[PDB]
């Protein structure tokens, strides 16, 4: 049950950031595996540079490009995905 | 030493690693 | 079946925190966060995700699949007993004296 | 269902006793009559919770007989050689005349005196600190009989029945000090135990299958009971009832003359094995352990048998006062 | 000498079907088992899961070390020892 | 009680971290503290005093994979628990 | 408001008092804790 806490991309983003999340749930068991499933995935659709952090008592502050930023829970799991270069 | 230390550590491997499940 | 046999449980002697939680991770009754809350939540998350590894291994090359996890029981001496029950939807554990 | 059976097909079990200091460990004696196998002479120690088979045990070609443990906690083993001498091991390591009996007096202060009598009778004793024991200590006291029971309270006196037909008593100052004989029912005594209860009561059991309530504050005994089977080995049970049981023939019968008469309260035949051996009770739980003529262990349980609870506790001295009101019946 | 005495005695233990001796690595120094590759995927991967069994009885606090691991399933009996240098795993029936 | 675990950087932002870490625990010292707001301060300082493109984090257990620039990375332990990284990337 | 759901938490009661059962009987493991005894 994914949820959105922070997001900036579109829609249509968003909903491939949740659709990959929940891949990446269904394929990997490990947190390193599912950021990197989602890291890749996304830079492979679209081009330049995004990271991924999974966790679950976690803050940071990060830079990131504009409508390339997402911050939610898919499941019981804290995903922050965004895109810098 | 190392084979001693192991030899220490599987005695009581062995001891409660007989001991199983029963009635 | 039922919270008559839940209060029994409760009765039983030797255990110390109680956790069931659903497989969301979500724990709904408990004993342990009575002494404790910040225990029961770091514990269920974490053995949740043990239990998906668990799953990985009870399907992975020598354990044929399609067996599944029935259950897992722990026990650390002198620090404590913990059993894991998987469920269709639940996850009974107890944290109970060794 | 813990059935031995290491070598000991061929053997016939000597002796079972329990450990004080591990309360889930137990002890078994055996005597091989079959040469052709492992070794000679036998001391098997095991624990309630281990694997069937004898976990620790003593290997040598000495036949070993009259064993008995350190009193304070399991770290000294002492056993009777069959020649009339005594030999000791350190548990935390890895004559014309044979002994009898043997038995620790346990002198918290330093090391426990060891007391064996021999088969003709007479009493050894002695002890020392270096274990490798030297028998150079030794100490005689004349006396006639095998089987010495000792007074719970006061461990210097001591009783024993003799094959003269009587029961003799006697004390450790002096070995003539007291020379009388317990007359109860005057027989060929080889059996002596005592009360494990508050009164200085004990037991002496004759050729004649014979049972004899030694009260050691009477010259006659007090219930002069009576049946087969009593030259063997009896025992008080280590429950509140004064129980009573005697097994040879794979039978045993028992007494619980806390809840009935001197008739026999149960028997019981057994198909496992023939000829029943040795036996063992632990107060903890009704695992009864017992031994065959063929080496072989068993045990079973019989819980609703366990206890009553209510007569056997506090009514017991009451009880021992109405052995005392049968007497008087008798006379 | 002592690795030997207690593979004799696992070896005597009837029961027992497949023995598995590895050291701390994945490297099974002697087996019971009809195919070698089944026994390697395990001797690597439930390394990786002791390694993690040993990180949380840690993350509790340092105070035990995993000692045995010893499950028992319907099928057998998987019989862990963890040890210094070496892990002593017996595949037996678990009677 | 800074306890510097993995060192990257320079001693003198070194020195300048554990104050502002330490400056952060005094902003928000409280059961009611958040290490997101001692966050948002480490980072935002690290910002106007040293450049732009820090990240700040502060937990005790969890597991980060993260991309950094060289002589620009600390973790680090506290003996209240708290283990802390910081990174420019 | 689900009681459905607090119906199907008591379901586990079954195995839930047989995992109790369990843990009594695994509770303590095998001690042989190191002792020394006159050491002569």
């Amino acid at each position: 049950q994914p949820v959105i806490k922070n997001s900036d991309m579109s829609v249509e983003m968003q909903k491939e950031v949740e659709e990959v999340a929940k891949k990446a749930i269904d394929y990997c068991n490990t947190d390193k595996e599912i950021a990197t499933f989602i890291k890749d995935d996304f830079r492979s659709r679209y081009h330049g540079t995004w990271h991924c952090i999974v966790g679950r008592n976690f803050g940071s502050f990060v830079t990131f490009e504009r409508s390339y930023y997402i911050y939610l829970y898919v499941g019981q799991l804290a995903i922050l995905l965004f895109k810098t270069g | 030493s190392m084979y001693s230390t192991s030899f220490k550590r599987c005695c009581k491997i062995m001891e409660r690693m007989v001991v199983q499940n029963d009635q | 079946n039922a919270d008559d046999q839940l209060k029994q449980l409760s009765a039983l002697e030797g255990a110390n925190g109680y956790v069931i939680f659903n497989e969301s991770g979500i724990p709904l009754k408990r004993h342990e966060k009575s002494i404790s809350h910040e225990k029961a939540v770091h514990i269920a998350a974490l053995v949740s995700d043990l239990w998906n590894v668990s799953k990985k291994v009870i399907q992975r090359d020598l354990k044929t699949p399609e067996n599944d996890i029935e259950v897992i029981r722990l026990r650390t001496k002198h620090s404590y007993e913990y059993i894991i029950t998987q469920s269709g939807d639940f996850t009974m554990l107890a944290i109970q004296l060794c | 269902y813990y059935w031995s059976q290491g070598d000991q097909r061929k053997k016939n079990v000597t002796s079972i006793c329990w450990n004080p200091l591990y309360p889930d460990l137990f002890a078994v004696s055996l005597g091989s009559y079959d040469f052709t196998k492992q070794r000679m002479g036998l001391i098997c120690l095991y624990s309630l919770k281990n694997t069937t088979h004898p976990e620790y045990a003593f290997n040598c070609e000495a036949g070993v007989m009259c064993l008995d443990f350190h009193p304070k906690s399991a770290a000294l083993l002492a056993v009777g050689l069959y020649d009339g001498t005594v030999l000791v091991y350190d548990i935390r390591n890895k004559h014309t005349d044979p002994v009898w009996q043997v038995k620790w007096n346990p002198d918290t202060s330093k090391n426990y005196n060891f007391y064996s009598i021999s088969s003709d009778g007479r009493v050894m004793n002695w002890i020392l600190m270096k274990n490798k024991n030297e028998e150079e200590s030794t100490l005689i006291g004349l006396a006639c009989g095998l089987c010495f029971d000792f007074n719970k309270f006061e461990p210097h006196i001591f009783l024993v029945g003799t094959e003269e037909g009587k029961i003799h008593k006697c004390s450790r100052a002096y070995s003539g000090q007291y020379q009388e004989t317990y007359n109860g029912h005057l027989l060929a005594v080889y059996k002596v135990k005592w009360n494990n209860f508050h009164p200085r009561t004990f037991i002496s059991a004759s050729a004649d299958w014979t049972v004899r309530i030694w009260d050691s504050k009477y010259t006659s005994q007090i219930i002069c009971f009576d049946l087969s089977m009593m030259v063997v080995d009896a025992v008080w049970a280590p429950y509140s009832s004064t129980v009573f049981a005697c097994a040879t023939m794979d039978k045993v019968q028992v007494y619980d003359l806390n809840v009935d008469k001197l008739n026999k309260l149960a028997e019981q035949k057994i198909v496992k094995q023939p000829k029943l051996t040795n036996l063992s009770f632990n107060y903890k739980d009704p695992i009864l352990l017992v031994g065959d003529s063929h080496g072989g262990v068993t045990l079973v349980k019989l819980s609703p048998n366990l206890c009553k609870s209510g007569p056997e506790i506090k009514q017991t001295e009451d009880k021992k006062a109405m052995e005392e009101f049968k007497n008087v019946k008798i006379e | 000498s002592e690795v030997e005495d207690t593979l004799n005695r696992i070896k005597t233990h009837k029961t027992v079907l497949g023995y598995l001796i590895v050291n701390s690595e994945g490297g099974v120094v002697r087996g019971a088992f009809k195919d070698e590759e089944e026994s390697k995927n395990i001797a690597n991967s439930i390394p990786l899961l002791t390694k993690k069994a040993r990180s949380v009885v840690r993350d509790l606090d340092p105070t035990n070390d995993l000692v045995f691991l010893r499950i028992q399933t319907k099928l057998n009996e998987i019989m862990v020892a963890p040890d210094d240098e070496f892990s002593l795993i017996v595949i037996q029936t678990k009677g | 009680k800074a306890i510097i675990n993995s060192s990257d950087m320079q001693g003198d932002l070194l020195q300048e971290a554990q104050d502002v870490i330490q400056s952060g625990i005094e902003n928000n010292s409280a059961p009611v503290l958040n290490i997101e707001a001692a966050c948002k301060y480490i980072k935002e300082n690290l910002d106007k005093k040293f450049g732009p493109t820090w990240q700040c984090i502060i937990g005790e257990g969890y597991a980060y994979d993260v991309t950094v620039q060289n002589n620009t990375l600390l973790f680090m332990f506290y003996n209240g628990n708290l283990a802390v990284l910081i990174f420019k990337s | 408001f689900p009681q459905a759901v607090k119906d199907l938490k008591e379901g586990v009661e079954k195995c839930i008092y047989q995992n109790n059962q369990i843990d009594l009987l695994e509770e303590y493991f095998e001690g042989e804790t190191s002792e020394h005894v006159v050491e002569n």
